[PDB]
This record gives C-alpha cells, structure tokens and sequence, in this order.
C-alpha cells in the first residue's frame, strides 16, 4: 500500500504504510519527511480529521488515497 | 508606480509585475445581482484598469436579498445604473461605466467576460466567439444553495507562478562527483521531484555558478540529485541554491466541447458522484427556464420539480452519460432554484474574482475547468420548509425566504450576536448579518468592539470605510455603513471601543454573555482567539472563528458540549532565532531586521522608560540591586541618559549618531575579528568562518554613500524626538557637522574583595537625588507605520542593511523590511469574502441548533492552487470521574462560596477524591506539601477571602464567579484529571 | 498552565533531582529560583548558581525563560545570565520538563562549546589559554557562587 498527502500549499508527499498502521505512525513518518510535530498536524480524509489512537483501516484509507495536511491562520 | 499606501497588503501576496499586468486589462461583467455585484466590487478593490457592466432589467424587490447597492426608493430602475454609482466609489483608480447594449464584435474591448444570469444559448453564443479570439470567459452562477463555476482562458494559457510559494533556497554542505547535493546538518532542502534549481558561490566547482537550471531527483528529505557533474569538477564545497520557476501550458476546452466531457473540480471528497449529477441539473434549470419564457421553478412546488427532472433524464440521455440520477438531490436542486443567498453570493464572488485576477495576471493555477459546489447540511431541520412558508411575501428577504421559509426568518431576525473586531472580516460579516437580516426584530441586537480606528491601509480589503472616514473608529462606521444598507438595523447595533481582553471583564461580564446567542472572532492575533474561546467555554455560547493568510484560508465552528474549544489544538509558533546567531553570526536578513529591532528597542525605549520610572520610583534602586543580574547596565543607562549625554541642540545630535554609528557597525566588528580571526579553525581543524557563519568587514563611514547617510539622518531624527528638538532634513547641515567630527581612537582589548560593590555603590550615590528633579520626563520612540514618523520604519532599514554590509549579506530595501519588522499579514479582498461566506454558512447550521457533529463543516482553503477541503469538527473528550462520565471540555463543579475545608470535605466525600492542589488566577491557593501552619491559617477562610488575602487585591463589584483549577488524586494514589470549578460569589 | 506547572513540581518533589533543587517563589506559579551545583570534575566544583525561570502564559507550548542570577565565567553565558541553549529558543516542544532542561544545564556546564560561542571574549581565552581560563573560572566562582 501507498498513501498520497497533499499540503495546503500544493507539495504532494508519498508514504509507505499498511493498512494496520495506527495514525501515530502515519504522522510520525510525516514528521520525518517534512519536519512536523505530530502534535501540529491536520490530516483529513474523505471529510473526516484523522484522530490519534486509531488505524487506518478505522477509516477505509486503502491504497492510492489521498490525504490532506492543512492548518490554521491567523490572519483578519 | 502602484499606490503602497493602499495597495500595501496586497503587494505581499500579488506582487509588482503582477498588479502591472492587472492596472492594464479590462473586465466586462454581464448580470448585476448579488453574484454580479460582490464580482464587481471584489475586482475595484483589487485594481484592474476598468470594469463595464451590463443589465438592463429594472430592479424587483426580491433582488435586494444579496444586492446590497440597491435599495427599497431603486425599484424599477435598471440595476447597472442603479449599482455603478455606489461602485465607482470602491476605488478611485478604477473607473466603473454601464453599457445599455451589447454586441459580438464590442467584446474585444475586454481582457476578461463574466457571466452570470444568462441562459445557455446566450453563454454558448458568447463563448463562441470569446474563444476563438482568445478572451478569458467565466461563467458563475448560484441557485439556493448551490453554486457552479466554469473558466476557460483560451486554448494555449500561459501561467508563470502556480503554486504562489516563495521559491526555495537553501545552503549545501557538500555535492559530491554525481550530484548528491547534501545540506547543512539537519536542514531540509524542500524541493519535489521535477523542480530545477541554479546554484551559486559553490567552491570547488565554479561551473554550477553561472545559474543554468538543472533537473532534481529528490532522494531523501536532506540531499538531492542534480545529474552528472563529472566534466564541472570533482567535488565541491559549500554554496547556496535557489529554486526556479518555469512557465507552464494550459489547454482549456471551449464550453459547447466541454459540455460532453466534462472536467471537474472537486472542493470535497466526500461527495465525489455529486459534480456530474450537479452537470446535468444546472443545464435541465437552464432548458426549463427556455421552456417557460425564463421563469425557474418556483419554490418547493413538486410539479415543477417532476418537469425538471424529466428534462434532466431527457438531457442525461442526450449526452450519453452512464450516471445515474439521484433524484432526491435533483428534486433539491428543483426546490432552490429561486433561492439568493448572501453567502453562496460571497463565496462564489470571492472565488471568481480570484479566476478574474488568475486570468488578467497569468498568475496561480485556475479552475480547469467545472467547479459545482454545495452546502446543502445548511438546509434547516428544525423548522417547516413547505411550499406555504417558502412563498414570496413581496419583502426583500424574498431570495432567503425561498430556501429557508419564513418561520426560520423570524429565527434569525431574533438574534442576539456579538461580533469581536470590525476589520475587513468583520465588514464582510456584518454585511452578510444586514442582508440577511440578523437581529432585525424586536428581540434582536447586535454588538461590535474594536478598538483601533480607520486607516489608510484598511480602505482597499474593507469597503465600508471610506477615505472621508478616516481618523474615526471602525465599529461606529460599520454600523453606521450596514444600517444605511438594511435601515431596519437602525438602532438594533451598539459599538464599543473596547479591547477584548482580562482588563475588559467589567464591560463584558456576566450580564453581557448571558445574553448573546453567539459569538464571531474577525480577529489577527491568537492571543485574544485564546481569550474569546475561554469565555464562550466558560459561559457555553457556540463561537464561529475564521482566519485568512493571503490566499489561504479556514473557518471553525465551536459548538457547546459537541465539539472541542479552539484551544484544544495546536499551530505552529512564530520561528525564533538562536541568540547566538542574533547578536554575532548572522547569515540571513531576517536575522539582522531582529537584530535591528532590537537594537532600536534599548537605544530609544528601554533606556528612556528607565530613566522616566527612575525619576518616579523611590525605591526602584533597593529592588534592582538585589532582584536583577546586571543592575551595572541599568545604573549606567540612567547616568548617559541623564546627565552624562543630554543634549540641547541639533549638531550634538548628529554627532551622537555618528557615534553611534561607529559603536555598531565598525567597533564591535573589529572586536570580533580580534577574537576570532578570519584564518581561524575551529577544535576539529575546519575553519571558522565557513558556512552558517560569514565573515564580517568593518564599515567606514562615508557620507556621499546612501546606506551611511539614510543611518545619520534616521538616528538623528529620532534622537532628537526622544530630546523634543527641532529635527532638520537639510543635507546641507548634515554634511557641514559630519565633516568636523574626529573619532576617537579604538583598538581592541584582550582582556587580561568586595570592591565591585562599593564601586555600585559609589555609583549609585553619584547620581543626583530623586528630589533633584520633579516633573521631568522624556517621551520614549514607539513603533508605528508612519503614523509617529519618526524614521522607525527607515531607521531599522538602514541598521539592517548595514549590518547585512558588514556580512555581505543582500540587503532588502524598505518594503520587504516593512514586511518582516512590523509582522504585517498579507491581505486579500477574495480570500475575506470566502471565509465570511463559510462563515455565515455555518452561522444558519448554528440558528437552527444542529446537534449532530457530522452536520459542522470546519473549512479550508487556498485560492492560489484552487484547493477546498471540509472536514467535520471533533468531538470534545469524555473522560471517567466517580464512575460518571464527563465531558473535559464543558463541564465544571458549580459550588457556593465556602470554607476551603468545607471545599476538601466535599471534594472527600462526594466525589470520592483528595484534593491535592488549588489555584486561582496565577496564584496558589492550596497544596498539600504546605506546611501545616500555613494551612492552619488558611484553613477556615472563605474562597473569595482566601483569593483576595493571596492575591493582595480586593475583588471588583462586578465580579460574580471564580474559576478555580484542582488537582486531586484518587484513593489508590492514581492522579485523576477532573472539571475546574465554579465559585459563585 | 496551571496544572502543567503542578504537575511537574510534583515530579520533581517524588524523586529529588539532589544536584538541582527549584520550586516556586512566595504563593506565585509563573515563577520559579531554582539551584544547581556546579560539577565536582569542572572548575565550578562547590558553587551554588541561582536560575530565574519565568514560565509565560501559554507554557508548555513556549519556552520558560531561563536565566542565570549569579556570575558565572562561561562561554556560552553571558553578563545578563542568559543560556545558549537550542530547547529554549527554537527546539522547544510540549515534552520537555525542567528537570531536563536543569539536566541540560548541567551538562552544559560540564563540557563549554567554544565553536558557537555566545561570549566571544571568554571563548577565545578558552581556545588560546586553558589555564587562565580556569584560573578565571574558579575565581569567579569562588568569588560569587559560595556563600
Ligand atoms: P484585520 O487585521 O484586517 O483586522 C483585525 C481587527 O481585529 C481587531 N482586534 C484585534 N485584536 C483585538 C482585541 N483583542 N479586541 C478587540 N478587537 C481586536 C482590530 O482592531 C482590527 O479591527
């Protein structure tokens, strides 16, 4: 199985994982390929926010999907 | 030439050739509804040379529902006649006209064509020859709430940015025979696959320094792949790399070929079969209007809706789709389609102003090429949507009416909301609030708070100030501007003046949010989100927050007991530089604006506020000996700022600059060199000044130089306002004082019981006694954009690029130093739009009191790549106390105001826990490791008696709660997380 | 902060650092003196340094600040007390407690890092003469971290 993630800013970043990874590995190989804690990562898929604690395969993440990184401003 | 003065936001995030291109083209825009109209206004404030509008049908009272230029006395008056008055006053660079008839061959005038309500005939007619000619088209259109958007820019668009990022840089540490360029110890290139990067000052191998790109095979997250660089040389050393940004082709399809094969843009996957059924329905609205002499389907009439969907399943065969119809969200389709919403109205213009401005500019990545949106979990619930509720009643909240019916009218009319700043968000909601008509009845009302007032800069993303309004404060002329568009919000607004903060309580207290039905941040700082969001958690009122950076943007919504605060998660903080690298090795601008405004922070504020307090502490001295590390400074500061170097003239001034000058930028260099010569090596044998560290050169003064003379000139000036002279910009005197000044002479030093003591003190006693002088003060400089112009701006410029000079590092000039010392957030009118539109979206989830955590969309955005992601809110967490479940977000211990025995006891025998510690405030009401004679004493105290004694300060009148922290322990000697509590006084 | 703040101080209470010692100051949680004994093999042998630590209002998510009270003759501390150390500027995360940043401390007083230096005077002292440098250091020592 593969993964893609999509920043808010355009950069697509590819994983390797399985479908029995919890989220805590999935954002810990993140903060490995770009440098983000986990604590400060927004990861949303099919409309749902990924959530500490649980596998993948909780929320149907099968191969070739995608995900979102996004995070909040602090402009107005 | 572009006015910075106004366009100063908006240059951070477009650019300067970009705005060029953009003063140059001309907008045709057909329809002038609320789509139309937010089109237009969002194109004036962004600048483009001209806009044209075109429609002739008179004005119905309906259309006053998202038309906020119209008005109950304009009806029966074309709308673009109606409307190019109140837009020709948006910006006064962008002459707005009105044309009362159009041709085919008149649309080569125009760089770009909106469209929008206009039937398919016409737009295949129109698109026909716009893109044969190669003229961007746009076609938007918003039926209840639904909303689609079509681009086609010509069949060989050009765009030159796609992304929008600031293009990557970075320093290598070493590229080996075959291209592996490694970085720096644990830095991270950032590059992607594909991107071509030109490198420069690498040493070993000069042939990479001419600057030819060359392709990147990224192979890991710290070293990358350039290709074969075995002729260049054998290895190199050092050297910094840039990244560069190629044009790109796209191909876009005309709309008559387009309507076949479809090519779709999806703001949510979570709903990915819905964009073709949406493809179908908006051509069978626009087939069934042609059969009905352009009359759409009326209000939740089952008739119409049964003819609708026979001409979609006639169209859907026609096409030869293989899609099959759910007639469910066709029918919905059907239902709305007489529906005019502000909020479809806003987003939509927000988002097709961006494609206006992609297509004038050649900028960002657009639409390719159908984007078919919907909020349709917006739809009340709660309330009768029938074909009797949702009939015209001749108002104008007609367009709302259509969708929502008139008992969820008369919900809305009755709210009581409270909305915290009025910047340009806060313009943008309070519109939406009068379109829609929040708090117009006889229990609704509406709070505004800002404290600041009008500027300059704030005219162009905010429409409600004009330049006739500047000077006065921002909520009383959104009031006043939004009560002119709905005049029944005529005495249903109040505006204050105050910051919303822990010094604001006695305003905003308990009375004050008892009353509110919901609370919306149109904030810039996260510190007063986190105030906001402790209250509405504390007093259980839903919060709406959004924010906006640039083209980015999100929205937030916190629901009582369903979703988690804002609070509860974390964002990235604010990059803060080693203090090493601050104040001796820079390497980057950055680095030297901070060093520059800290320098501007202790050379005119620190020792100026010392020596005022000074003057007024009697026993400032007693406690600065003994409390800080390095009274010295403070001593010395007070005697130089007061007696030593106190100046009566201009010349005196100068020379104080001069002085300066030499302190900061050729002395303190020469020190370092002493100390760390540039041949030195570090204990591995490498050498010092390689890499992150750049060797420094002392500076010389020259006056003709324009870096030296602007340092002067700045420091003198704000010297002087610090003495209260008369500053002079004549260089004529500055050039004869600078002539007869003769350094001293520097060479730097190597170095080499109680006496440290007695020499303070000595010091100490030296200076005059308070008594000596009473009623003396000086005005210490603040930091401002032009407003105190005192060169702040200008001074810290030129520090910065001499400091960058001494480095050889590139200076930047005042714009991007303006940028980076005063932490100015770029700005867009499109991206407000968006955001508000989410906004008040969310808003009617909240009216209709949705209690399900899937019907909440948080939102987020970025309009320079066209991306939309909505994601549910999450729920807050549940937690186990006493065997009960407990919310950790929402719940709280409600006591009376009792002994803090009584308090234990309780906590003992009720909840079965032993409390350990009690904090109120930042004080430390009780812990268990205290000794037991201060628990004796403070055993039988009341809370409030236990806070004021600790705290040392009676509690206000107005104070009617506190919020006590506790953490206790179970039996076992397991920690148990438990609610904070609330002690009504 | 509150509870954060507790928390740790119990921590620290529970198991004793016995070369560090901090704590609160009056009834006040926002600032702590804590203690720290210079290390046997180093010139700061029997000294007692004295650190203010100033915890903002959104601790843990950004740093304490921590600086030194009395005078110490260090390469990477300078005459106001200030600490070149990376977890309190830019590596800060939500995970650190202050036992390892007095733990970091510590060490950093055992072995001085010459090749960043802070002080550049003092780092030069140390590169070119080692013996006045110690000498130095155990004068200042002795002259203001006993008693
Ligand atoms: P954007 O920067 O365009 O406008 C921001 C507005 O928010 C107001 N504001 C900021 N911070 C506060 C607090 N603490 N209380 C009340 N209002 C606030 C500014 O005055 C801008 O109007």
């Amino acid at each position: 199985m593969q993964i893609f993630v999509k920043t808010l800013t355009g950069k697509t970043i590819t994983l390797e994982v399985e479908s029995s990874d919890t989220i805590d590995n999935v954002k810990s190989k993140i903060q490995d390929k770009e440098g983000i804690p986990p604590d400060q990562q927004r990861l949303i898929f099919a409309g749902k926010q990924l959530e500490d604690g649980r596998t993948l395969s909780d929320y149907n993440i099968q191969k070739e999907s995608t995900l979102h990184l996004v995070l909040r401003l602090r402009g107005g | 030439t572009i006015d910075e003065g106004l366009y100063s936001r908006q240059l951070y995030v477009l650019g300067h050739e970009a705005m060029k291109q953009m003063s140059q083209s001309n907008v045709l825009i057909i329809g002038c509804k609320g789509l139309g109209v937010e089109i237009a206004k969002n194109v004036c404030l962004a600048g483009v040379k001209s806009v044209t509008l075109y429609d002739p049908q008179p004005t119905r009272i309906e259309d006053l529902s998202s038309q906020y230029f119209l008005t109950e006395d304009d009806i029966g008056v074309p709308r673009a006649k109606v409307t190019v008055s109140k837009l020709a006053e948006l910006n006064q660079y962008v002459p707005v006209s009105v044309v009362d008839e159009l041709s085919t061959e008149y649309l080569k005038n125009f760089k770009c064509v909106v469209v929008t309500e206009t039937s398919l005939t016409k737009q295949l007619e129109i698109n026909d020859f716009t893109h044969k000619n190669h003229i961007a088209y746009i076609a938007a259109d918003s039926r209840g709430l639904f909303g689609s958007i079509f681009c086609d820019f010509g069949e060989n668009f050009i765009c030159t940015d796609t992304d929008g990022n600031e293009p990557l840089t970075g320093m290598i540490a070493s590229i080996t025979d075959d291209g592996v360029v490694t970085m720096l110890e644990e830095t991270r290139h950032g590059l992607e696959n594909g991107d071509f990067v030109k490198f420069t000052e690498v040493k070993g191998m000069p042939g990479l320094n001419d600057g030819t790109p060359r392709k990147v095979e990224v192979k890991g997250p710290y070293t990358f792949s350039i290709g074969s660089v075995k002729d260049l040389g054998s290895a190199g050393y050092n050297g910094v790399f840039t990244q560069v940004k190629v044009p790109t082709k796209i191909s876009f399809k005309s709309l008559r070929e387009s309507l076949k094969d479809p090519e779709y843009v999806y703001p949510d996957f979570g709903k990915m079969m819905r964009p073709p059924q949406y493809h179908i329905a908006f051509q069978a609205l626009s087939a069934f209007a042609d059969a009905h002499e352009g009359s759409l389907p009326r209000p939740r009439n089952d008739i119409d809706a049964a003819e609708f969907f026979e001409f979609c399943k006639k169209i859907a065969s026609t096409l030869q789709f293989d899609v099959e119809l759910d007639e469910k969200l066709i029918k919905e389709i059907s239902y709305q389609a007489r529906g005019d919403l502000v909020a479809m109205s806003a987003f939509l213009g927000g988002a097709v102003a961006q494609e206006v401005l992609k297509a004038t500019t050649s900028k960002f990545y657009p639409l390719k090429q159908y984007f078919y949106f919907d909020s349709l979990e917006s739809l009340p619930s709660s309330v009768t949507i029938s074909e009797e509720t949702c009939k015209p009643r001749g108002c104008r909240y007609d367009g709302q009416i259509a969708v929502f019916g008139s008992e969820f009218q008369e919900k809305i009319a009755s709210l009581s909301t409270f909305l915290v700043g009025a910047g340009a968000i806060g313009c943008e909601m309070l519109k939406n609030w009068a379109m829609m008509g929040v708090a117009t009845g006889e229990s609704g009302h509406i709070s505004v708070t800002d404290m600041d007032s009008i500027e300059k800069s704030n005219l162009n993303r905010q429409f409600l100030f004009r330049p006739r309004d500047v000077g006065k404060l921002k909520s009383e002329c959104a009031s006043t501007a939004v009560s002119i568009m709905n005049p029944s919000l005529t005495g249903k607004i109040t505006s204050y003046q105050e910051r919303v903060g822990p010094e604001s309580e006695g305003i905003f207290g308990d009375e004050f949010f008892e009353k509110l039905s919901l609370v919306t941040n149109a904030l810039d700082n996260v510190e007063a989100r986190m105030y906001v969001d402790r209250r509405c958690v504390f007093f259980e009122k839903p919060l709406l927050e959004s924010g906006t950076l640039g083209t980015k943007g999100n929205t937030q919504v916190v629901v009582p007991h369903l979703t988690e605060s804002y609070g509860s998660s974390q964002d990235p903080p604010e990059k803060s530089f080693p203090i090493c690298t601050l104040k001796n090795f820079p390497n980057r601008i950055e680095h030297t604006i901070a060093w520059a405004r800290d320098l501007f922070e202790g050379l005119f504020k620190q020792p100026i506020d010392n020596v005022n307090m000074y003057l007024s502490s009697p026993n400032f001295l007693e406690t600065s000996l003994k409390t800080s590390s390095n009274p010295r400074e403070v001593l010395e500061n007070i005697r130089d700022y007061l007696v030593t170097e106190k100046p009566l003239s201009f010349e005196e001034c100068i020379m104080w600059a001069r002085l300066q000058f030499d302190k900061f930028f050729n002395n303190n260099i020469q020190q370092l060199l002493f100390n760390f010569p540039k041949d030195s090596v570090t204990s591995t044998g490498q050498p010092f000044w390689s890499g992150p560290k750049r060797a420094p050169t002392p500076l010389s003064f020259d006056i003709h130089n324009r870096e030296h003379f602007d340092f002067i000139v700045a420091a003198a000036s704000l010297y002087a306002f610090n003495y209260g002279l008369k500053s002079e910009t004549d260089p004529a005197i500055y050039e004869r004082v600078l002539a007869g000044y003769n350094p001293p002479p520097f060479a730097p030093k190597s170095g080499i019981a109680n006496k440290d003591k007695q020499e303070l003190k000595s010091i100490a006693d030296s200076l005059p006694p308070p008594s000596s002088l009473v009623g003396f003060r000086l005005t210490p400089a603040e930091f401002e954009k032009d407003d105190d112009s005192n060169h702040h701006i200008d001074f810290i410029t030129a520090a910065s690029n001499l400091r960058a000079m001494n480095y050889d590092i590139t200076p930047a000039d005042r714009f991007k130093t303006k940028f980076v010392a005063g932490k100015i957030v770029p700005a867009m009118c499109t991206s407000t739009a968006v955001v508000s539109g989410l906004v008040c979206l969310e808003l009617v989830k909240l009216v209709d009191g949705k209690k399900k955590i899937e019907e909440y969309k948080n939102g987020f955005f970025n309009l320079a790549i066209g991306l939309f992601t909505f994601s549910d809110p999450i729920a807050s967490p549940k937690m186990k106390v006493n065997g009960k479940e407990i919310d950790k977000i929402w719940d709280r211990y409600n006591l009376p105001d009792c002994t803090l025995q009584e308090l234990i006891d309780y906590f003992q025998k009720e909840e079965g826990l032993e409390v350990t510690m009690l904090s109120s405030g930042v004080s430390l009401l009780y812990a268990n490791f205290q000794p037991p004679k201060k628990l004796a004493e403070r055993l039988p105290l009341k809370i409030s008696e236990l806070v004021e004694q600790i705290t040392k300060k009676k509690l206000e009148p107005f104070r009617k709660h506190l919020v006590l922290e506790i953490c206790c322990d179970d039996a076992n000697g397991e920690d148990v997380e438990v609610p904070f509590i609330c002690i009504k006084l | 902060a509150l509870k954060r703040i507790n928390r740790e101080l119990a921590d620290l209470g529970k198991d004793p650092p016995s070369s560090s010692s901090a704590g609160p100051v009056g009834d006040d949680l926002f600032h702590w003196q804590a203690t720290i004994m210079g290390p046997a093999d180093s010139p700061y042998a029997g000294g007692v340094f004295f650190l203010s630590i100033h915890f903002p209002t959104d601790y843990p998510f950004k740093p304490p600040k921590v600086n030194f009270t009395t005078r110490i003759y260090h390469p990477n501390i300078n005459s106001n007390g200030s600490i070149c150390l990376d977890i309190l500027r830019d590596q800060w995360s939500p995970a650190l407690t202050i036992s390892k940043v007095l733990l970091s401390i510590s060490s950093l007083l055992t072995d001085p890092n010459p090749d960043d230096p802070l002080v550049p005077e003092i780092a030069h002292v140390y590169k070119t003469d080692r013996s006045r440098y110690e000498l130095s250091a155990r004068e200042w020592t002795r002259k203001y971290a006993i008693g």
